[PDB]
């Protein structure tokens, strides 16, 4: 306002935006004969639990792939020891802090190969001096690291090298729009038909709020 | 089937920008805000010690 | 300290990310840096350097700042059917004592 000579004029405001598409439609659909339901040694209800479990898995696989594909890539190479692995997590949490991502409620989701280093002989958690207690040795427990909650999943894409995603929940959005199950009869036999439909979508609404180690891993 | 009847929806909430926490205004000395309410300059003066002679 | 510098205090080699070399597990679990060598540590993205390490160490009495006017105002635009929002901040600051401030990576940008 001084370089302007104590003059001011109003600027025009502006916005940015992102689209979340609801474009995944997935179904389960199977037949059970009444003859089979009477003649088998016990309940066939485990097949309807298996269907619900398959749709829940197919969902977890989509959200994991979305975070992996659309999050920002963390720089580095496959951890050679338990300290490199700890430093990848500490480095991921730096890259969120440089982006001004909130400090409370951060999560790291690690695959089994990444979690092995947190349970390894070199880990800070597998010694009762470097961590406060024996729980990470006796019970194998991974607590919080550096204020972040650590969660393990098999549904990340890479299953034979280390992969993880670190994020704030508010950086990525998911909607389930339809999630219905129904039982009907078949037309051509004395059979139940059980079918279920899931319709869903998701987006990293903020790309800088998600950081991905080993983005290209498959 | 429906080309024209399926909507696209806009969220009624704007994403506020993630911005750096501001810290320096509370870390520096503020005591001159009691005097500096009025003028365009504050003069701050310091002692020069008297010199020790042999 | 900037974020590049604060990472070292939370890295695997840190004195603070071990319940042995620091007093307790809080620096490993919660990520707490805390006070070091009697100094209160603070972290900021508003330092000038964002991709090399940079920090400033100082005593509060070494530097002064004053906010004199801080105001916000709503108007109607003369050229259009718009609201107009404007605000003015009037302030100043001085390092009263320059030797009371120590800067690592001064030229960093």
């Amino acid at each position: 306002y001084k370089a302007a000579g104590r003059q001011t004029s109003a600027d025009a405001i502006s916005d940015t935006g992102v689209d979340l598409l609801i474009d995944q439609e997935k179904s389960i659909d199977f037949l059970v004969d009444d003859i089979d339901r009477v003649q088998v040694a016990g309940s066939l209800e485990a097949y309807t639990r298996a269907g619900a479990t398959a749709l829940a898995t197919d969902t977890d696989k989509f959200i994991a792939d979305m975070l992996v594909d659309n999050g920002t890539a963390l720089t580095g190479s496959a951890p050679s020891d338990a300290d490199d692995a700890f430093d990848l997590i500490a480095s991921a949490l730096k890259e969120l802090t440089k982006a001004n991502v909130p400090n409370v409620g951060r999560v790291v989701v690690v695959n089994a190969e990444m979690a092995f280093w947190l349970r390894s002989s070199g880990s800070k958690l597998t010694s009762a001096d470097t961590s406060g207690d024996a729980a990470g040795l006796r019970a194998g427990t991974i607590g919080n690291l550096l204020g972040a909650r650590i969660v393990e999943s098999n549904n990340l894409r890479d299953t034979d090298d280390e992969q993880f995603v670190a994020f704030h929940p508010s950086a990525a959005a998911y909607v389930s729009q339809i999630d219905t199950v129904e039982a009907l009869r078949d037309q051509d036999s004395f059979s139940d038909r059980i079918r279920a439909l899931h319709v869903y979508g998701g987006k990293v609404v903020r790309p800088t709020g998600v950081v991905v180690f080993n983005k290209t891993g498959s | 089937a429906f080309n024209n009847f399926i909507p696209e929806l806009w969220s009624d909430m704007l994403l506020e920008e993630w911005t750096a926490q501001t810290v320096f205004a509370n870390l520096v000395n503020r005591e001159y805000e009691g005097i500096a309410s009025k003028g365009n300059v504050v003069h701050i003066a310091g002692v020069v010690a008297p010199t020790v002679k042999d």
